[PDB]
């Protein structure tokens, strides 16, 4: 079809791509500078297309059946000549039907998915070939049309319901295994790309695919079953629901999968998966069935006994160092499950099952059974702390003796379980079982032990201290130090590594209680110092978290020193964190001391934090490789691959949030950086797109940098940048949770540069981006069934109210008229509870500054409903709205707010219980707001019932009008309840009114006076006398 | 990690 010269002149550049740099790069620039333009695409797009299907030279064939997949998405296929798109598919189609090897006929099936699309014309060739391949006797002719009807999911729309069920039937039916995974494959890959109004036009077929898989063990073909597990966990997390029906028997069938111990590790860990996804994606599913609680529980304990297999004695395992065995592959995964359901299902549902087996495993004479039962524990404990928090003594009764197991991995084993607690149970565990915990703790750590087992001992001692008060491990303290000593004088390094942070962690939880042991521990660290990199690191730590602890005149003693050390040691990779939070440690302990040390420590922090966006522009193929690194993730932007480098951008974050912190322990000593942090770092980290935390890092830190140069022009003009930049950040930021920090970085930059910091464009670049981040959480959230069972919206809306308050108040009123053209927007808000409220909260803070009129009318019908709402932040938006009425449009409102008044002394009367305090709180300050507003105007029981709702110790602001009201009830023997009333609100911290009652008091003889602080205890009486 | 904590979950 091609003129005979174009061929060679082709042929001849596809050949030269497999070779040498010159043959070869000549042909590349040929490709892309010469062929790949409008007047040479489709001859070259003809081409490969018949290279593909027609050469007889393999590698010429795969190459241009790729290469033609590529150019024909850059293309596009759409705006190709009809006569040549026809040619293009009947030889693409011609060559799928004739004989080519596998991964040719692999590789036609992706080329013939780029031309089929929407608006290309029909191909109903394709169709009629794909049928008659599904029923070749040639495997290789089976999978490929599965694999097309992957890439291509529509395709099964197209053909007939009658022609379609059976296929998928045969499909997972087929003696050929690769036919299955194929079948698999495009049966789910039907459900994930279509609209759900469409699946249940496949989903009947699950059944057929649920009972095909017995099949799987039956051959021994286990690899084969774990590839349509992982095919299987997918349409679980799409369609848990079609699963319903059969739910026991997928659950016993995953059961007899791990059960059979003599199947790869693949299978059984695979059909954990699938067991443990039904708790992430069908949870009310799982707890209405016993069986799945009780097969995933026992499933996961038979496999965290599958350790130091043909080892019984532990010599390998006794002989490593604490890092974990990842041949343990089955155990691992046990674990992580077990907490993953642990953390779904919650305690009420598993505890039983879970303790029906531990009670028993404790006591079996195999190790690995009371080894798995305390690492099941660990796993549980977080997930199902809502019940366990409350049976910790029987918890220890089990756990605790087995401290003393003749095995050690059994007693590695019960530290764990210790350590885990001392987390999830915290801060409870550690005020009521210190005395069990840490002598059995404590009496690991001797060197009678275990290597490995004082080591875990010591690690768990670090969980216990996180949450303990110094009162509480200032009696153990001498001998939880004399025995971590012993520890750091081990010959094995991972014993004396872990001594050091074990007795840095308690240090920081023992505060000034550590001081008495300051002298026998520093010179012990400054000998390790001076002599190994992780040990010298956590030395440093080690010692300037004791430095913290015993404050800065102790830490004075060693603190020159120990400076010079660091020093030695930065200027010389786990050690450069180590370092740099020390020397961020030191800055804590110093102050304003160490302002001569930042030109030592700012400098290399400067240069990880100005990292750039390190992209690598990549090829599909050449990707996935690149991924395997944990410093690397590849993705697809705007239809290329792009390689970034993630760690770098990582350390970037750390750095600036380093930076972040001198700055705000500086503050005006840091300004001198100020500048440049702000031109350099902070500002354009807000164009990183390729990484959020860059994002967000950039936009905390610019409130901060402003502050620090106000306490020392520039100001100014930064401040007009940085905020032109957030605002800008607005209308494109696509993550939302980014927006929020934007909004709130806007908030608390507006804090710092105080008033009519912004200009008018500004406002109104604001506002657009207010409109454009309300348009797009409305639109998700109109997405939220047949087939299932958000604080991100929340929290951004929770912010843009902040931002809007801060903005009005900036300009003092000013943006109520760029405020206006979003109106339509807030409405809809306000006729779902989260827009409900974010509505409600706005339109408090417009009546803050009677021009509201023009809305009077539209909100306060759905205001009055809210009212008596069944949602407690719904009343309390509410409420505080007919209350801001009264205050500041007293007039504008009468007709509603004395009407509502009734409603107010009803919604006041679980009214004084803490999830709505709040909201009673509101109403009852709204009330009081409106018989202030129209004072002798009311048709008086009124304020008597207003008082019945005193105190206010809840919300501030509202606290703040009760009692400026009550300081404008009289007399009587209400006054008992006047005082406490105001004692009530400044004890709980949430408030002149003073004055007020002083002025009563005096009214009253010595005696009568005195008598009211008599139910007063110590302690609150001391705040009295310093209040009156 | 100098303490006791659980493996990360190996999902996606």
């Amino acid at each position: 079809a091609l003129p005979e010269e174009v061929n060679r002149t082709l042929l001849q550049i596809v050949q030269a791509f497999a070779s040498d740099n010159q043959i070869r790069s000549v042909a590349e620039k040929a490709l892309s500078e010469e062929w790949i333009t409008e007047n040479n695409i489709e001859y070259l797009l003809t081409f490969l297309a018949e290279q593909a299907a027609f050469s007889q030279d393999t590698t010429v064939a795969a190459l241009s059946a790729v290469l033609f997949r590529k150019l024909a998405l850059k293309a596009p296929i759409t705006h190709i000549r009809k006569e040549v798109l026809a040619q293009i598919r009947s030889s693409l189609l011609k060559g799928f039907l004739s004989e080519r090897a596998d991964s040719i006929r692999h590789k036609l099936s992706d080329a013939i998915a780029e031309c089929v699309q929407d608006d290309l014309p029909a191909w109903p060739e394709l169709l009629q070939a794909l049928i008659e391949s599904l029923k070749s006797g040639n495997p290789n002719f089976r999978e490929s049309s599965f694999r097309i009807l992957t890439t291509v999911p529509y395709l099964i729309t197209a053909v007939d319901i009658n022609s379609i069920l059976p296929i998928f039937q045969s499909g997972f039916t087929d003696a050929s295994d690769n036919v299955k995974i194929a079948a698999v494959t495009a049966f789910v890959g039907y459900f994930k790309q279509l609209p759900k109004s469409e699946w249940s036009k496949l989903g009947i077929l699950l059944p057929s695919l649920l009972n095909s898989l017995p099949r799987f063990l039956d051959d021994g073909k286990d690899d084969a079953l774990a590839s349509v597990f992982e095919s299987l966990i997918e349409l679980v997390e799409l369609a848990p629901k079609l699963f319903k029906d059969m739910f026991d028997q997928i659950i016993q069938f995953t059961d007899m999968v791990i059960k059979n111990k003599d199947l790869e590790p693949p299978a059984r860990t695979t059909a954990l998966e699938l067991l443990t996804v039904f708790s992430e994606n069908a949870p009310q599913m799982c707890k209405s069935n016993q069986n799945y609680g009780q097969t995933l529980v026992m499933v996961t304990l038979i496999m965290m006994t599958e350790v130091s297999i043909d080892d019984d004695d532990a010599a390998e395992w006794i002989e490593s160092d604490d890092t974990d065995d990842e041949e343990e592959v089955t155990y691992d995964h046990a674990r992580q499950a077990l907490d993953r359901v642990a953390l779904k299902l919650g305690g009420e549902y598993l505890a039983a099952p879970l303790f029906q087996y531990l009670q028993q495993m404790i006591t079996s004479t195999e190790w690995r059974e009371r080894f798995a039962a305390m690492m099941a524990l660990s796993s549980a404990a977080e997930g199902c702390a809502d019940v366990l928090i409350g049976e910790i003594p029987k918890i220890l009764d089990m756990v605790i003796p087995l401290i003393n197991d003749p095995h050690p991995r059994v007693q590695y084993g019960c530290c764990n379980v210790l350590g885990q607690i001392s987390t999830d149970f915290s801060p409870f565990i550690q005020r009521t079982a210190h005395d069990r915990i840490l002598p059995a703790l404590i009496s690991k750590l001797t060197s009678e032990c275990t290597s490995r087992v004082q080591t875990h001992a010591a690690a768990a001692l670090v969980n216990f201290s996180e949450f303990a008060s110094k009162d509480i491990l200032e009696p153990y303290l001498d001998s939880l130090l004399t025995n971590l000593l012993v520890l750091l004088q081990s010959n094995k390094l991972y014993v004396q590594e872990q001594a050091l942070t074990t007795i840095a962690f308690i240090a920081e939880a023992a505060k000034n209680k550590f001081i008495k042991y300051y002298d026998t521990l520093m010179p012990l660290l400054l000998n390790v110092l001076k002599v190994n990199s992780v040990l010298k690191g956590k030395c440093m730590e080690c010692a300037t978290l004791i430095g913290f602890a015993v404050g800065k005149e102790k830490f004075h003693e060693h603190s020159q020193e120990l400076i010079s050390i660091l020093v030695a040691l930065q200027n010389s990779d786990a050690l450069r964190s180590y370092l740099e939070q020390s020397w961020s440690r030191i800055c804590r302990i110093l102050g304003d001391d160490f302002v001569p040390l930042l030109p030592i420590v700012i400098p290399p922090l400067l240069i990880t934090a100005k990292a750039t966006q390190d992209v690598g522009l990549i090829e599909e193929e050449e990707a996935a490789n690149f991924q395997q690194y944990p410093d690397w993730d590849v993705v697809q932007v705007q239809g290329k691959h792009i390689a970034i480098h993630t760690s770098v951008l990582d350390d970037k974050v750390s750095a600036m949030e380093l930076l972040q912190s001198y700055a705000t322990l500086l503050r005006g000593q840091f300004a001198v950086y100020v500048k440049e942090v702000m031109e350099e770092i902070a500002l354009p980290s807000l164009d990183f797109y390729l990484h959020d935390g860059v994002r967000a890092a950039g936009a905390t830190l610019i409130p901060i940098l402003l502050s620090c140069l106000l306490a020392a022009e520039e100001l100014v003009l930064l401040w007009h940048k940085a905020s032109s930049k957030l605002i800008g950040g607005l209308m494109s930021e696509p993550m939302p949770e980014i927006t929020q920090v934007y909004h709130n970085s806007l908030v608390n930059g507006i804090k710092v540069m105080g008033d009519n910091c912004l200009s008018e464009d500004q406002l109104a670049a604001f506002t657009k981006g207010v409109s454009a981040n309300l348009t797009d959480t409305y639109e998700r959230m109109q997405d939220r069934d047949e087939y299932n069972e958000d604080f991100t919206d929340e929290d951004l809306l929770d912010e843009i109210n902040k931002s809007i308050a801060a903005v009005l108040k900036t300009t003092n009123g000013h943006y109520l008229k760029n405020l206006e053209n979003i109106w339509p927007m807030i409405n809809t808000f306000l006729l779902e509870p989260i827009l409900v409220i974010f509505a409600l909260v706005v339109i408090g803070d417009l009546i803050q500054y009677e021009q509201t009129a023009s809305m009077k009318n539209a909100f306060i019908p759905k205001v009055t409903e809210c009212l008596i709402s069944p949602d407690a932040r719904i009343r309390q938006a509410a409420s505080y709205i007919i209350g801001v009425c009264a205050q500041y449009a007293p007039s504008t409102y009468a007709d509603v707010c004395i009407p509502t008044l009734d409603t107010l002394v009803q919604i006041v009367d679980g009214s004084k219980l803490e999830e709505n305090r709040s909201s009673t709180e509101n109403a009852s300050a709204a009330i009081a707001k409106i018989l202030y507003a129209y004072n002798s105007n009311i048709p008086d029981t009124y304020t008597a019932n207003w008082f019945k709702t005193l105190p206010t110790i809840t919300d501030k602001e509202a606290a703040s009008f009760n009692y400026q009201f009550l300081s404008q009830v009289c007399a009587q023997s209400n006054i008992s309840a006047v005082v406490d009333s105001v004692i009530q609100a400044l004890n709980e911290r949430s408030l002149t009114v003073i004055s007020s009652v002083k002025k009563l008091l005096g009214f009253l003889p010595s005696s009568d006076a005195m008598a009211i602080f008599n139910r007063y205890p110590a302690d609150i009486m001391e705040k009295v006398h310093k209040w009156f | 990690s100098a303490k006791i904590s659980k493996p990360l979950h190996i999902k996606t």
